[PDB]
RNA sequence: UAAUCGAUAAACCCCGAUAGACCUUACCAACCCUUGCCAAUUCAGCCUAUAUACCGCCAUCUUCAGCAAACCCUAAAAAGGAACAAUAGUAAGCACAAUCAUAGCACAUAAAAACGUUAGGUCAAGGUGUAGCUUAUGGGUUGGAAAGAAAUGGGCUACA
């Protein structure tokens, strides 16, 4: 049995979300992708270069943002700067908030030696789509 | 003490301008647009997501920056700037007697540092 | 979920709005035609599945049908037959069958008074009528069915239809008809052409298995082939490819009375020979009558061929062929 | 750290490859000739069989970034078939889709 | 209400150095999805309609590259799992342009690239001919 | 032989490996270093054992359709729940189906195939619970890892 990207079935109590709920063979069908880039076509280069910054990116916004991400990030590469989206449970105080996407914003450019915006929309709670 | 603010979309008026709203590529952030956009796969009984806390909008890059109304806007001030086609040279057969090398140059625009 | 949807009919109407403004449409004018364009347009999300794309209708659309409120404040339920699980179903069986028996009853009177001026109108055999599917009656009435309760529903209609039938009761049955259209798959006869003082001219068009040719036929010409420039002769030395390429003009008696030109690319000595057969065959419609042009798409001439090389799946040799399983 | 002792002896490697790389071309320009005599072309023999052993670019393995794993791993992403699948599966990377057809 | 008042000062001076002229001037967009693209396509030609230029497009075949993975971990090689890269082209032909021209049009269309494509740009320069070749004998 | 390991009934046998002259290499013999990749840590590091603790990933039934939350019934109930001219069955949901891809349909192919069985394979893609190493089961250099008495699986070349 496939088991890649796949969350199993429970007894019919599990919230999951819309990105959990559609198998890897779903994507570009249902789903689309969670990253955008120019590594990935035909006659163009620097693949593994924006792949390990992707990378890098997931797991350092996971840890700076402990318990509060809701889904996972939406990093696309636009013209040298890359924006990084991000949905964001209301459990931080806006204080704290913008002192860790200032802080974000300046030391991800200066370790990266590109420009980086940081997008953040504040849910109130995990977004459910199939049964909970 | 937690606050809840409502959206801009109480708040838009009927004939605003779309391109001061949204002049430049954005994330498409649902409190400033006033369209219910429903995006996802309908469930058996339900409906598309909202555009609420919806990923797959955030996915897709959106163009509500190059609008019509706003492309005309930006295409107006731009003809200070560009310069006026020789109408002598209208059929390349003239252009092959006046200038007949040609100068092929390749430009390419690659996302990345 | 009533004042949710009328919330969501002044959302809709307020988006539509605002949309006009943005794209520049006058929105009195503005149509769900328009609204598609512009979310096309707004919002390029590129997935293969339709309704994965972002969609902005009205909320009846969007949202599904909901069944009516069966009872009133007083807790009495509306309809007579709502303690039957199918209400809507059940009241249709019951109106048919009324129908029926006073159907029965007044064939009767006739009869009894030696009156036949009744016709048969169940044939609709030229019309192209069909009953309901299962689907589209359970998109009439929004309660589920079954299958059975479906077939007892078509058995009864067809003994509604076996008897003289009223001037009302065919009106009724008629809203359970579905006028299937697609019956003439004649296809379209391209007119004669005239190009540069020559009469009698056409161009044609096949393609199989990876072999696109085009054939430019002048039914004024004396009988030959050039292909490619070179003749058909020299480019088809198989017995077999010039009998590919006679089988179109031998069935209609055309060998020497057209001169045609074919270009074929990719395939190979076959696949040309079939192409060039194919696009022969759909260019000799102009010059003969309609009669012979079904008697060529019955014979197989005026058919495409779709057997195609099938891809190779992994695991296997030849996308049938599997490995040598051993048993132990 | 770096992900195993095999890859940190491998980034040492590429090092010493990539500072002996002009020492290295300039000397396997006497030895793949023919113009030049045969008599200098053995002491440049032992010129190049002196330098030091990690030096040569072959000795250099291409393994994975994320697990380092010695084989199969796809040149252009420069990652396992594993890691790969993980995060093409989990749509991490544009582009890349399951093939139907 | 509230609209400022003389927003607009450029910076905009004509030298006397003669413009460049184009003849072709091909891009080459490439793209996974099919939607941004003809998004980006109408864009670029209600761009280039209010400009003047008349944009010819076409959309070149796509490119399908396809690999072949194993489906488990340690050991089974039967199985195994296919991936698919699909890049979609189009094609903008402008013709009949000079140097601030082509300029500015190629900076109006890159300041709005979105972010899943790339592009590639062809221009043809034209040149009557250099100074060494027009009437000299040795 | 001083010289890996795992797979090894259908579901192993051109299988890990879409790949071994040094490297790969975790194997062996000779030799060297022991807070020894990191900012620091009575710390690092172990391809040491346990796949009969795992996750991540797959094989099998399997193109079988069933699984299952909330309910209801049985002269009690371990459990079962069906008669279409219908006798206690409704059922969200997961499966199937539909849809999608092989750029027009249909067909076909591809893809998908739930809950579980085989204590099935993988501590050696990677992290790991427990039990064990720390001047060594850790970290570096050089050289070798043959050979076929014999049996067998799969492919290529043919026997015209
Ligand atoms: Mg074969
Ligand atoms: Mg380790
Ligand atoms: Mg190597
Ligand atoms: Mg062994
Ligand atoms: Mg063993
Ligand atoms: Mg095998
Ligand atoms: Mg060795
Ligand atoms: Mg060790
Ligand atoms: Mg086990
Ligand atoms: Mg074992
Ligand atoms: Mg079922
Ligand atoms: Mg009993
Ligand atoms: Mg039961
Ligand atoms: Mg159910
Ligand atoms: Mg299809
Ligand atoms: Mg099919
Ligand atoms: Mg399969
Ligand atoms: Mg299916
Ligand atoms: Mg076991
Ligand atoms: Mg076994
Ligand atoms: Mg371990
Ligand atoms: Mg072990
Ligand atoms: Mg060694
Ligand atoms: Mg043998
Ligand atoms: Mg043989
Ligand atoms: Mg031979």
């Amino acid at each position: 049995k496939n088991r890649a990207a796949r969350v199993r079935v429970s007894k019919g109590d599990k919230p999951v979300t819309y990105e959990e709920a559609h198998a890897p063979h779903y994507i570009a069908h249902r789903k689309g992708w969670l990253s955008l880039h120019t590594g990935n076509l035909d006659g163009e280069d620097h693949a593994a270069e924006r792949t390990v910054e992707d990378v890098f990116l997931r797991k350092f916004m996971l840890g700076t943002f402990p318990g509060c991400l809701a889904d996972q990030l939406v990093l696309k590469r636009r013209a040298n700067q890359l924006e990084i989206c991000a949905l964001v449970l209301r459990q931080l105080p806006p204080h704290k908030f913008y002192f860790l996407v200032g802080y974000s914003e300046t030391l991800l450019s200066h370790f990266y030696k590109c420009p980086v915006h940081l997008h953040l929309q504040t849910v109130p709670s995990k977004v459910v789509y199939k049964y909970i | 003490r937690r606050k809840a603010l409502p959206p801009r979309t109480e708040k838009m008026a009927v004939d605003q301008d779309w391109p001061s709203v949204y002049p430049v590529a954005a994330p498409f952030k649902p409190s400033a647009v006033p369209l219910p956009v429903r995006m996802g796969y309908p469930v058996k009984r339900g409906v598309p997501m909202a555009k609420e806390g919806n990923l797959e909008l955030l996915k897709i890059p959106n163009f509500l920056h190059l609008t019509p109304v706003a492309i005309k806007r930006h295409c107006e001030a731009l003809k200070d700037f560009c310069t006026e086609w020789p109408a002598a040279l209208d059929s390349d057969e003239k252009c092959e007697k006046h200038f007949p090398i040609e100068i092929d140059t390749a430009d390419y625009v690659s996302a990345g540092p | 979920t009533v004042d949710f949807i009328k919330k969501q009919i002044e959302e809709f109407n307020i988006g539509k709005r605002h949309l006009a403004n943005m794209m520049g449409e006058d929105p009195e004018t503005f149509t769900q035609e328009d609204i598609d364009r512009a979310i096309a347009y707004l919002f390029p999300s590129g997935l293969f599945e339709k309704r994965a794309r972002p969609i902005m209708k009205h909320p009846e659309e969007i949202f599904p049908k909901q069944r009516a409120i069966q009872w009133g404040e007083d807790g009495r339920p509306f309809h007579f037959l709502f303690y039957t699980g199918k209400q809507s179903y059940y009241s249709l069986m019951h109106d048919t069958y009324g129908k029926l028996l006073d159907v029965e009853k007044h064939h009767n009177q006739l009869r009894a008074k030696d009156l036949l001026a009744e016709k048969t109108k169940i044939l609709k055999d030229p019309i192209g009528s069909r009953w309901l599917i299962k689907e589209e009656l359970e998109e009439m009435l929004v309660e589920k069915l079954s299958d059975q309760d479906y077939a007892q529903f078509i058995r009864l209609l067809e003994r509604l239809s076996a008897l003289p039938c009223g001037a009302t009761e065919e009106d009724f049955v008629n809203r359970f008809r579905r006028s299937i259209p697609i019956q003439s798959k004649k296809q379209l006869i391209e007119p004669l052409q005239y190009d540069e003082q020559g009469m009698a001219f056409s161009r044609g068009e096949g393609k199989r298995k990876t072999a696109k040719a085009e054939v430019v036929v002048y039914g004024q010409g004396s009988g030959r082939i050039d292909v490619n420039g070179v003749d058909y002769l020299l480019y088809f030395p198989v017995t077999q490819d010039r009998e590919q390429l006679m089988f179109p003009l031998h069935f209609l008696d055309r060998l020497g009375k057209h001169d045609m030109t074919c270009a074929v690319s990719g395939g190979g000595r076959s696949a040309q020979a079939g192409a060039v057969r194919l696009a022969m065959a759909r260019a000799l419609c102009s010059f003969v009558t309609e009669d012979e042009v079904e008697w060529m798409r019955q014979a197989g001439l005026l058919t495409a061929d779709p057997r195609v090389r099938e891809r190779k799946k992994p695991g296997q040799e030849g996308a049938r062929r599997k490995f040598t399983w051993k048993k132990r | 750290y770096y992900v195993d002792w095999k890859m940190l002896r491998d980034v040492k490697r590429r090092k010493m490859a990539y500072e002996y790389a002009d020492e290295r071309l300039r000397i396997n320009s006497l030895r793949k000739n023919t113009i030049l005599p045969k008599d200098l072309q053995e002491v440049a023999d032992e010129e190049i069989a002196s330098l030091p052993r990690d030096s040569c670019p072959v000795r250099i393995r291409n393994r994975c970034v994320m697990t380092s794993r010695p084989r199969g791993v796809k040149r252009r992403w420069r990652l396992s078939r594993i890691v790969f699948r993980h995060l093409a599966d989990h749509g991490q990377l544009s582009g890349v889709q399951r093939a139907m057809w | 209400v509230d609209v400022p008042k003389d927003m607009t000062k450029p910076e905009i001076t004509i030298s006397d150095e003669p413009d460049t002229l184009y003849k072709r001037l091909s891009v080459l967009v490439k793209g996974h999805d099919k939607a941004v693209l003809d998004s980006y396509e109408y864009f670029a030609v209600l761009a280039a309609k209010e400009l003047g230029i008349s944009i010819k497009v076409h959309e070149p075949p796509r490119k399908i590259e396809r690999f072949t993975l194993l489906k488990s971990v340690h050991i089974f090689k039967k199985h195994r799992v296919q991936y698919e890269m699909r890049t979609l082209y189009r094609c903008l032909e402008l013709e009949h342009l000079t140097g601030s021209t082509a300029d500015v049009y190629l900076e109006y269309i890159q300041r709005n690239l979105p972010e899943g494509v790339a592009m590639e740009v062809t221009k043809t320069k034209l040149e009557q001919l250099p100074e060494h070749i027009r009437k000299p004998i040795w």
